[PDB]
């Protein structure tokens, strides 16, 4: 399996689809997105890769996206799907029981607390319960059939708060806040923890990384990344965490770092073909 | 520029 990265931004929103591989360290160029997009999220359901939300920030516009598009690795074709109820730039997404959850994001000045849910078999969206908090740049992960919305930006305050969605019950509950305020962090699940890597705290991009232990309801720091970054892509591959690109306050990163939990160390694994922020990432 | 993503505002 490979690490797919879709979209992103460098001087303008990008159409790139590229696939990386632990084993041989090779970068592969695949079919372009049909509409450029940055600030999207990526996820895999079935064996199909989905690009959700974002915006097309171009020399001729800056259009927030409600689009859902689906990539089949078997066919190398992007296929459009039904669109979300609203555009969601800087969206977060998680997958529960083959359903895609779209969390927060912005449309113009509107910072969403709304959440909606997609079913690939029926190709259609519905509104579920909204978060307690408006959040863009929100990190989202799924642990034991529960969905977590972590950090982000409400329009004025960047957030260290996190809340959890109970699908059986359609209720959001606040949990213990992170030690660090983080918007545009990379958020994933590795083993039985929710990791939050990097982000922006309103003053600095961060290299720190913390993880939430659901049993103890406690956030604890782990080893920091080499390079501070926000708006990074992140995914789990072979029980290791990869972070891809991002922005550090001046430079668009091509750096890719890899976290090994057994050794608690980050190692620079590769570089993307070009630096960019705001990608969507997933593995299949 | 967006301080967090680098995108042109």
């Amino acid at each position: 399996r490979l690490i797919y990265t879709a979209g992103g931004y460098f001087r303008q929103s990008l159409s790139y689809l590229e696939a990386y591989n632990p084993s041989d360290g090779t970068w592969l160029r695949l079919a372009d997105l049909q509409v450029p997009r940055s600030g999207l999220a990526g996820c895999v359901v079935g064996g199909l890769l989905y690009a959700v939300g974002g915006r097309n920030n171009s020399p001729d516009g800056n259009t927030d996206s409600s689009a859902l598009d689906c990539y089949n690795p078997m066919t190398n074709q992007w296929s459009p799907c039904a669109p979300m109820s609203v555009p969601r730039n800087r969206i977060g997404v998680g997958v529960i029981d083959g359903h895609i959850y779209a969390v927060g994001g912005s449309h113009g000045c509107i910072h969403h607390n709304s959440v909606e849910r997609y079913e690939p078999e029926r190709d259609e969206w519905h509104l579920v319960a909204p978060m307690l908090t408006r959040r863009i740049g929100v990190g989202v992960a799924v642990l034991n059939r529960l969905l977590y919305a972590v950090g982000g930006f409400d329009g004025t305050n960047r957030l260290n708060s996190a809340e959890c969605y109970y699908p059986e019950r359609n209720e959001w509950r606040m949990i213990t806040a992170m030690n660090t305020i983080r918007s545009g962090a990379g958020v994933c699940v590795l083993h039985n923890c929710i990791y939050a890597a990097g982000g922006y705290d309103g003053q600095d991009q961060l290299n720190s990384v913390e993880r939430y232990d659901v049993a103890t309801a406690t956030w604890t720091f782990v080893a920091p990344m080499k390079h501070r970054r926000s708006a990074l892509g992140i995914t789990v591959h072979q029980g290791r965490i990869y972070v891809l690109g991002g922005y550090d306050g001046h430079t668009f990163l091509d750096s890719v770092e890899c976290y090994d939990p057994d050794t608690d160390t980050w190692s620079e694994v590769t570089r993307m073909t070009s630096g960019r922020s705001g990608v969507g990432v997933a593995v299949t | 520029l967006d301080e967090e993503t680098g995108e042109f505002l």
